[PDB]
């Protein structure tokens, strides 16, 4: 007996060679392989396969190779591939990607993916499943920002802040031992993973270092605290010693030096370059030349992503308002002109597409949108397909190469940069079970179900008073993963090795899972998955025009984007 | 008033419907949430007026037509469900493919 | 190129289920007065007592239908079904407690069937 | 001096012989007795009786017979009676039902019901007070469901789920040791009592049993996990050993056996039969014949309650949609026909009225409404009075017999079934102080105040910014019982003896009160208060017509119900 | 806007009133929460217009009549209270037996 | 509908705008939150209609005039910001001194 390929895809999700449109973009991903055994697919419900004696093993206790959770028939989209598989979760971690079910009676069962009495089932047939997104440019400004992030499939927040204080409103910084402690305690009630950054500023080591010992997971150098040669150097010295990442927003004003001075201060050490294009801040106008160096891990923030007709007016205005810039004052006007640049914003679209900028991030609530990092990544990929066409490397009419390059920008690459990719960042065996299910029609726009540590934390779901879960109003809501003490087990606080060794968790009474930041100082651009290009980037001092391999990188703004007015009530 | 949790929530459907209808009146093709809000609110108002589940199941297929909505919207909406108090209690209405 | 958000373009072809497994057709009768519906992956010999068929032919097998579907027998209904071979270890536990081990213990499974009154133990 | 009986009832609530209409139904309950001393009633306020030296004792410390809390002038509606009394609460438990006040100066004071310095006062004159409702068919799908339950006077949730996962969306099951632990931790933040059910499925004992040891309070057998002879048997074997209840949703498909096979597998052991009518699932079409056996504790879910003009269309549709049933496929249509049955739904109304179905429950968010178990119990009683008239057993023109029969279905009977009636389920001395106050006009529709463990957890109350509590908008809100650590002391997590003996609470850091499930295996139908009828139920295989004592049980659907459009904003 | 908690809450009364008035316009006898929403919202709008507590106390008894509402509703509503900002600050209005 | 958090929140601006416009229609000089609600809701509706940030920046300065609002209100409102989905994504609009 044979099943037609339309029915097949309708009952079980697509199989090898099927393509799926990403929301309302013109990007199509194609199933590269399928771990299943045709006729033995897993599925759950009345008369379905996962029943005792059948696809559900009735013999084995939980320790004997049985899962806590099986996601059936997921179409995985990850840096490691675009393919079809069951995903097995146990103790909050992904233990198996392959084929789940019962080896009593089924062929091809991945041996540690037994569905047993202990096993919960999530139906992912017809969903796209991704790693949760990892946003490494977060200002902790308003706790409401967390749900905003969950709704767009973000599961880790790295950044800093004490709430709507000016320092926090300007910089991703939680300054000093006491502030860091207060926020670590605060994190105990935030249902997302968090890592906190200390102030990367000072001229002696001790004032900086004490923040790593206090529990910071990293440092942020920001011009508003003085991004001087000294602060850059001490911070990198602290970072090299403590094995944490440093993020930089450099000296836009060129006060103490130009880009080349910042690079000399960096002196070949590893650093995460924030909003590398520069609209979000940095050496005017050439910051983006950072993204060519082998020791820079380059990220964009989202307000510039991608280049649209309203982009410049919006930014010119934002900046002028945000800096109390008057338009009668010519230095204000000159400042604004030198900072908001169609020439570099246009090029940033292309550097993304070429794999020269490795990462996205939001800049939530300071100059960027907490729930739009994933949304804007795909809008950029789509604009680029429209303007540049299928990448050289594509095949079979799919966009799989472009899609992997792009999904990497908000999943694996930020994890690698932050030194947390042993825990999160990708759907791979041995990593924490942070997973996002998407209906393909809502892909990258609104997450269906967000799984944290193997329990659902966030879901689009309807009237709680109804006979079934789907009646209106369907909205984003916190689920049980977030309630009571389960919030502890489903989320990770990432900390420096030294603060962990010193017992900061017990000192403070933190009950969240604690993760170790590590392996940040012995990576480079070359380690950014699918986005590992180094090159001489020239930014013209006069015209601001961006050359790579002596070709000008330029593109048009678009009047309209996908993943926009079809979806949003405001 | 003694608003229970569902009552507070469902105020938001009505409100979104009113926003959507104002937008239709200005001449806009309606988007996914707008379309859904309108049909949902219609169902609940139908129940309040005393129609039967069967009536609302028929009627719900004709509140909006493909030329009221953006391209793709009809295909995004496979069914719309709402529960409301009929004269004979809470009941569930499902409208399959409301925009044909 | 009207855009349907999230739409599939499925490749050409057909999927053959349970490929390379032996198949077997048998007649089966719902001698009961109530409907019986049988899932894709229940060990066939262990189905409802009141289904009359040659029980032997059920052993080590299940319905050759798409995973997660079921065959329906209205009261009184007789029809042919096709079977496929169980895979993996070819062992069955629980369900009706007729096997609880290798599907090769044909002689034992059938004895248990006869004593509990599964129709068609021949 | 004499007080006219209208004024009396207006100041103090009704007294012996007064009747009260239940909301807008035509059911009237009558005060059977009154514990008061006329002229010594308790009451609180300026110039009122509970003042120091007067009705409030000024001498005794809290240990010397003084209450934490007195509810004055409650009209109690309970299986144990319909009567008027003060209710005394101390340490979270009901310690006295009788007459509160000061023995210095008052006659008839129940000796442990002294109002002293330590004593808080709740005025219940003119309220009806019931036990909190006990819903034993809960899917843990959306945490929003809890307030929905509180608003309709439900105070205990028994069931299972990990949130909106398919397994949980279909079955009241929290599978395996890890899931059960995660949910136990989750429960730490849910302001209602909870008991969790493991997966009643497997062919070896150990995989099942480990869930009881993990902290499950019971098991659920569900066809979607294979309600086979094996799973039924192992589960009951586990249950008999661990002293926990088992709930069953049997094999609707008759795949492995018909009803009689399920009964043979049960083999006379005690079991809770879920949605016994069958619309919610079970052997097609005869499941409801379960409700005649002495070893079955029979419950209905609420969507079928009661039989109304929109019932069948709503259900036919629900099922077909919920199972992805296409109407072109005749097996789908035949399936639906065999499962949704006016013949059995009509009879279910009557079996309720005859005391043959012992229990209500919601089936919250899977096929039933979280906040409508109480609401629909009384709609059913009212329909039955309309259609069948005053029960044989009624007297004096009241409905007291019918009311006790019905209030038992969602209070004492689920507690007895679940093995938790030593703690909850009824307004009796020595039980936990879970109490619901109702304005008679809102009776069974919207709870006024819900008391958990002697503190208010939930209230219909108005503008928090107002000079008094009553200005609009009056809505349901969480009260202090739910806030901070008080949430621990006001709620019970019910667990198996073995998990308690093994220290699961300390292992997991649970601070809620822990209750023992016990005495589940040595009860039967005969123990269901007011609802203890056993009988041969015949369901016709051809016509689906239900006979008891060779009479067909049939009734009309109604076009309109009380407790509906007069009350609800949607 | 600087919405304080009471401000956010009281938006919901206005909204329910608008829903209730739309239902009255379709010809329905109003139910308990509808009736309460309308009179409450009226009081708050009265305060905003600058009426006195005394005015609103008189006027509130004549916003709806028994023939606007379902049987039993008049008897369910004994009084309605609302607080709103008058020109001379927040004040409490009580309307006794608003539907006679 | 799949309402995200911002979507639920922004329903409240529309609602407050509707309340404010009803109050203007009765002839009242509008107060600080009313004025802000109206201009904000206008901006968001502008975005939904497809105007540019530049358009809404001009237009927002002429939705209300000082004679629509109480004394002092024009001076309390220095700028109004709103984010809404334009055809080309979410964008921020700032209207400086909307009431001159
Ligand atoms: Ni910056
Ligand atoms: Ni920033
Ligand atoms: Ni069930
Ligand atoms: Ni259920
Ligand atoms: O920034
Ligand atoms: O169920």
């Amino acid at each position: 007996m044979k099943i037609n390929r339309q029915q097949y895809a309708e009952s079980y999700g697509p199989t090898v060679g099927d393509q799926v449109r990403l929301a309302d973009t013109d990007l199509w991903i194609e199933v590269e392989k399928d771990y299943t055994t045709y006729g033995d697919e897993a599925n759950f419900g009345g008369g379905k396969v996962l029943r005792e004696g059948m696809g559900e093993n009735g013999t084995y206790t939980r320790t004997e190779n049985v899962l806590d959770l099986l996601l059936t028939n997921a179409l995985i989209l990850d840096y490691t591939g675009i393919y079809k598989a069951d995903i097995g979760v146990k103790d909050g971690y992904i233990v198996g990607i392959g084929k789940g079910g019962n080896p009593d009676i089924m062929d091809g069962v991945t041996p540690n993916m037994i569905v047993g009495t202990a096993t919960e089932v999530i139906a992912a047939e017809g969903k796209i499943v991704t790693a949760g997104g990892i946003d490494t440019h977060v200002h902790f400004i308003n706790p409401d920002q967390v749900d905003v992030a969950l709704a767009n499939g973000i599961t880790t927040l790295f950044g800093g802040g004490t709430g709507p204080a000016e320092g926090s409103k300007a910089t991703t910084v939680t300054p000093g031992p006491w502030n860091i402690e207060k926020m670590l305690k605060s994190t105990e009630g935030l249902p997302i993973n968090v890592g906190i950054l200390g102030k990367g500023h000072g001229s002696s080591i001790a004032p900086i270092m004490e923040q790593i010992d206090a529990g910071a997971a990293g440092l942020k150098i920001h011009e508003d605290w003085g991004a001087t040669p000294a602060s850059i150097d001490r911070s990198l010295t602290v970072a090299d010693e403590a094995d944490v990442q440093v993020a930089i927003h450099s000296d836009t004003l060129n006060e103490a030096g130009f880009l080349e001075d910042t690079l000399r201060a960096i002196n070949g050490r590893v650093i995460h370059s924030f909003h590398v294009e520069g609209a979000g801040g940095g050496h005017a106008p050439d910051i983006m030349a950072m993204a060519g160096h082998p020791n820079v891990l380059p990220s964009s923030t989202n307000p510039t992503r991608p280049f649209t007709v309203n982009t410049i007016d919006e930014h010119l205005d934002m900046l002028m308002v945000c800096h109390h810039l008057k338009q009668n004052i010519p230095e204000d006007v000159a400042f604004a002109d030198s900072r908001i640049r169609p020439e570099t914003i246009a090029a940033e679209d292309i550097l993304h597409d070429l794999g020269i900028i490795s990462m996205m991030s939001t800049d939530a609530l300071a100059m960027g949108r907490a729930g739009e990092m994933v949304l804007r990544t795909w809008q950029t990929a789509d604009k680029m397909k429209k303007q540049r066409g299928p990448l050289a490397e594509e095949k079979n009419g799919s966009d799989n190469f472009r899609a992997k390059r792009y999904v990497s920008k908000y999943t694996i690459n930020p994890a690698i940069a932050q030194g947390i990719a042993h825990e999160v960042g990708s759907i791979e065996e041995g990593k924490f079970a942070d997973l996002v299910l998407w209906e393909p029609k809502f892909f990258g726009v609104k997450a269906d179900r967000v799984i944290k540590g193997g329990i659902i934390a966030y879901a689009q779901i309807g009237d709680p008073s109804a006979s079934i879960p789907t009646p209106q109003p369907v909205m984003g809501r916190r689920m049980y993963g977030t309630v009571g003490d389960l919030i502890h087990d489903t989320n990770i606080t990432f900390m420096s090795k030294s603060s962990i060794q010193q017992g900061v968790p017990a000192k403070l009474g933190l009950k969240r899972r604690i993760g170790t930041v590590k392996n940040c100082r012995n990576i480079g651009k070359k380690d950014m998955k699918w986005n590992d290009v180094t090159t001489d980037i020239d930014i013209n001092p006069e015209t601001y025009e961006v050359k790579v391999d002596g070709e000008v990188l330029t593109c048009e703004p678009v009047k309209e984007l996908p993943m926009a007015q079809r979806y949003f009530l405001f | 008033m003694h608003l229970n949790p569902a009552e507070k929530e469902k105020l938001q459907i009505f409100l979104a419907s009113e926003l959507a209808l104002k937008r239709k009146a200005r001449g806009l093709k309606l988007n996914y949430p707008e379309a859904v809000a309108i049909i949902t609110s219609f169902i609940m108002e139908g129940a309040r007026d005393g129609k039967t589940v069967a009536m609302l199941m028929e009627e719900g297929k004709h509140v909006l037509t493909r030329d009221d909505v953006m391209e793709g919207v009809p295909e995004m909406i496979d069914d719309i469900q709402a529960e409301a108090t009929f004269p004979d209690g809470t009941k569930l209405v499902t409208v399959h493919n409301p925009i044909s | 190129n009207y855009i349907v958000p999230g739409e599939y373009r499925v490749a050409e072809g057909e999927i053959e289920i349970n490929a390379g497994r032996e198949k077997t057709t048998i007649r089966v009768s719902n001698t009961g007065d109530r409907p019986i519906q049988v899932g894709s992956h229940i060990h066939f010999v262990e189905v409802n007592k009141e289904l009359l068929f040659d029980r032997a032919e059920g052993i080590g097998r299940r319905l050759n239908i798409p995973s997660g579907t079921a065959a329906r027998f209205e009261p009184g209904e007789e029809m042919e079904v096709e079977l496929t071979e169980l895979g993996g270890n070819r062992e069955v536990f629980g369900i009706s407690d007729l096997t609880n081990g290798s599907v090769d213990n044909k002689e034992l499974i059938l004895q248990r069937a006869k004593e509990l009154g599964y129709k068609g133990v021949e």
